[PDB]
């Protein structure tokens, strides 16, 4: 015991004091080190966690909180923190927290001031509590906290509104509490899946009853660009398809949900988008698309869907950067019917570049005679690897000027791809019939 | 990773897409039984003007059997038996039946489809 409860409030006080100055990460360390010793770590963390509910003179410290208001973040009259200050004094506590997590007090600090696995429970319920659910930062910060302890039904209620409700980066923190946590029981496996269903199937309807607006106000907007207000609660980055979206992903990733209603009524107003002759207009439902394939198409009724809204779904990955052998649109790869030319040259050439990734690739000399280039050519190359011909080629001809070697390789293509065509090599010779085509000529051999 | 783009679109993906002067080739086409103020053939260019580039080349391919483009201009464009203008022939078969190419002719058929979305699914179908 290097330090008395005393000694260590008078430590822990500093948390609520907000300076800039203080170096708070190097407090951190004093208080990660100090927590090595098992008693004094569980003193330390149970002082944190009631500075936590209890968010939800010596000791005379104010706080500028709001304008023209000047806090005392202690009310000593059963020490409380004043409202104002509380979401401060959490975002310090979430601070340390997240270290110790990496790696009695109030009536002590009251005597000052006269002269892991078990409480991620309550860790869990601050969740319900309101500076910090209001706060998105202390949400976020709360949530890598549980994303680091993690290595019932409420606390996972909680968890889970935290996706149904209002943080990417917090929210990617709350996909891995909720698998971590479906790793330790099956039977918190099941019980999450199944209120990830409850919300995702809440969010189902409240979409489908969106969409019924959207379609409805679009049939009283044609039977007479789109800016629909009915299109504001689906652009809105809190909107209820990325809310699905999200949760789906989440399903998706635990399973290692029946609307027809709302499937079939995305059908028809994408239908009624598209014949409204307006293209990003169709974007408003892009999420609920990839929705519908990752509900579907599971590691058909999709391919109906590619069918019936072919240009759709080329349209949206037309405009999606998203890869389209990364993204859910992957597994139309084999159905190639349903895509766009230039869909599939970026496919093809980001694949291409992905399955070369490994490859670092140099620029390599073709030393050629402007006479001889295509057996020079044959020569220098044709013994080459595969990958050295993924090289650069860049062409010297012997003694010319230096120029543009973009222009000068440009020129080299076409020079060689007419030499294919010279009889003297006997490569290709014309169709009979078109005489501007070629084929392989079948005298060759000569 | 090949076998995804069509055999059109292997040729343009090797030898890119052709800019098509519309305006050459309807300079460059014969009607023989359709006239150029056919109604079908108004919707044939209407059609033809509303498809992108590679639905264009797609066609080119599908009438001249290339996406290749004669220097000099359509009017130099060669066929079989010399040098051949682009043509429309109307196709007296039923009009529930495709188009059809006989590309050392440069020769269309055309059925007198009744409209002009049926006429532009039924050619985007045969391309």
């Amino acid at each position: 015991l290097l330090l008395d409860h005393e000694a260590l409030s008078c430590l822990l006080v500093l948390l609520f004091v907000d300076e800039p100055k203080l170096n708070t990460s190097r407090l951190h360390r004093v208080l990660r080190n100090l927590c090595y010793h098992a008693q004094t770590r569980h003193w330390v963390i149970r002082s944190l966690l009631s500075i936590l509910q209890r968010s939800s003179s010596w000791l005379s410290v104010s706080m500028d909180a709001a304008l023209g208001c000047r806090t005392n973040i202690f009310q000593i009259q059963t020490v409380h923190i004043h409202p104002q200050a509380a979401p401060v004094v959490c975002r310090h506590v979430l601070d340390t927290l997240i270290q110790l997590a990496k790696v009695d007090f109030w009536d002590l600090l009251v005597k000052l001031d006269n002269m892991e696995a078990s409480p991620l429970g309550q860790l869990m319920n601050m969740l319900s509590h309101p500076v910090i659910r209001r706060s998105s930062l202390l949400t976020e910060k709360l949530l890598r906290l549980l994303s680091l302890i993690s290595i019932g039904l409420t606390e996972n209620q909680l968890q889970l509104s935290v996706e149904v409700l209002t943080s990417e980066e917090g929210l990617e923190d709350a996909a891995n509490v909720l698998l971590q946590l479906s790793r330790g029981d099956s039977g918190t496996r099941d019980t999450v899946l199944k209120l990830l269903l409850n919300g995702a199937r809440h969010l189902g309807y409240t979409l489908c009853k969106q969409i019924g607006t959207l379609l409805a106000e679009l049939r009283e907007y044609n039977l007479e660009e789109l800016q629909l207000p009915s299109m504001s609660m689906l652009t809105s980055k809190t909107s209820t398809q990325k809310f699905f979206l999200r949760v789906l992903q989440v399903i998706i990733q635990l399973r290692d949900l029946s609307l027809d209603e709302l499937w079939d009524m995305l059908g028809e107003c994408l239908k009624e988008l598209e014949e409204s002759h307006d293209q990003h207009a169709v974007l408003v439902l892009q999420p609920a698309v990839e929705a519908f394939f990752l509900v579907h198409a599971t590691e058909q009724k999709f391919l109906r869907f590619a069918e019936t809204h072919r240009t759709v779904l080329n349209q949206i990955l037309r405009q999606s950067t998203t890869h389209l052998a990364d993204g859910p649109f992957a597994v139309l790869v084999d159905y190639i019917r349903v895509l766009d030319f230039d869909v599939k040259r970026k496919y093809f050439r980001q694949e291409l570049e992905r399955l070369d990734e490994g490859l670092r690739k140099e620029d390599m000399a073709v030393h050629v005679r402007r006479d001889h280039v295509f057996e020079d050519s044959y020569r220098e190359l044709h013994r080459k690897s595969p990958e050295e011909m993924k090289n650069r080629l860049y062409i010297v001809f012997e003694g010319e000027e230096g120029q543009d070697a973009g222009g000068l390789l440009r020129e080299w293509y076409m020079i060689i791809s007419r030499e294919m065509f010279n009889p003297m090599y006997a490569l290709f010779r014309t169709s009979p019939g078109d005489r501007v085509t070629y084929t392989i000529n079948p005298s060759s051999h000569c | 990773l090949i076998s995804i783009f069509t055999e059109q679109e292997l040729e343009l993906l090797i030898s890119g897409l052709p800019t098509i002067d519309i305006d050459d080739l309807k300079s460059n086409t014969e009607y023989h039984k359709y006239q150029s103020n056919s109604i079908q053939i108004q919707w044939f260019w209407r059609a033809l003007r509303s498809f992108d580039q590679a639905d264009r080349a797609k066609f080119l391919q599908f009438v001249t059997g290339t996406s290749k483009v004669p220097l000099q201009g359509f009017a130099a464009l060669e066929g079989m038996n010399g040098i051949q203008k682009f043509q429309i022939h109307r196709d007296d078969r039923s009009t529930d039946r495709l188009p059809s190419a006989h590309t050392c002719f440069n020769q269309l058929d055309l059925p007198a489809y009744e409209s002009f979305e049926k006429l532009r699914h039924m050619l985007l179908l045969a391309i």
